[PDB]
């Protein structure tokens, strides 16, 4: 049941580099 | 026109003020889920299906950006009857200067082009906005200025919908008859034929008001302008040689109204 919260923390880690760059 | 005309961003905009309120909604609820699982790190169920449920929405929603460039696209292709009412909100505003009593307001526009609807798309839309608009702003203006203010749409429907050479005979036509350009006009039917007869004949008010009656085809006097009214201010005007208060007397007569 923690693979769904564990892809979830995967996909914030991967998207992170979208979020600092449509940060900036 | 477009949440009300096609309804596009009428659907568009529900879903994308539901897509927004998803956005902060779902932002705070998965903030608060995550304090919960740190706290935590029946209850496990519930927690698993609200994931599942935020990832299936959030998959859907954003398979769903792909109808964006549709959305735009729509959005775009109703432009001409945007730029076809600036022109006309200009033509308002710039009889506001020929004479110091046929100002114009934005609302009013506003008014008038939510009644055209309140009541080939964008053909059948633009020749609305032309008639409606014709019909709520005849009353305004006395008989010089209402003809010129028909001729004037006439020939914007005729020069932006029709082809070139109509348009240089239409320009021809009107310098002929302005005593201004001695030029023959070229005609493209028998109605161009007789109003060159007429103007060899010297009649020129007949084929005037043929040509008005070509273009629209719909009247409306002051009976019908109160008749089809939403404001209980109406003001009247007229130049000194000519009464008006008979003609409310036989209205309030029509009317069965008590008139002062």
């Amino acid at each position: 049941s923690l693979t769904f919260e564990k892809e979830r923390w995967l996909n914030t880690t991967k998207q992170f580099s979208k979020t600092s760059q449509e940060l900036i | 026109t477009l949440t009300e005309e096609n309804a596009e961003m009428q659907r568009k905009r529900e879903d994308l003020i539901k897509l927004n309120t998803e956005y902060r909604l779902k932002l705070k609820n998965l903030e608060k889920r995550l304090l919960e699982e740190l706290n935590n790190s029946e209850l496990m169920v519930t927690l698993n299906n609200l994931k599942k449920e935020a990832m299936n929405i959030e998959k859907k929603l954003s398979e769903s950006e792909e109808f964006f460039p549709q959305f735009d696209n729509l959005v775009e292709e109703y432009s001409i009857i945007g730029k076809h009412s600036v022109k006309i909100f200009s033509m308002l505003e710039k009889f506001g200067q020929f004479h110091w009593f046929y100002g114009i307001s934005i609302g009013q526009f506003l008014s008038c082009f939510k009644r055209v609807f309140i009541k080939t798309r964008v053909d059948e839309i633009l020749w609305l906005l032309y008639q409606e608009v014709y019909c709520q702003f005849s009353t305004a203006l006395d008989k010089k200025f209402k003809m010129i203010m028909a001729m004037t749409m006439f020939c914007l429907y005729k020069f932006d919908i029709e082809s070139e050479q109509y348009k240089e005979a239409v320009l021809t036509m009107i310098g002929v008859l302005s005593e201004s350009s001695d030029g023959v006009p070229k005609l493209t039917n028998d109605d161009l034929r007789y109003l060159w007869d007429y103007v060899t004949t010297k009649s020129y008010i007949s084929a005037l008001n043929w040509f008005k009656n070509e273009f629209f085809v719909d009247e409306w006097n002051i009976a019908d302008v109160v008749a089809n009214s939403e404001n209980n201010y109406f003001t009247m005007a007229s130049e000194r040689d000519v009464d008006g208060t008979f003609k409310l007397i036989e209205l309030a007569k029509a009317s069965k109204e008590s008139l002062k």
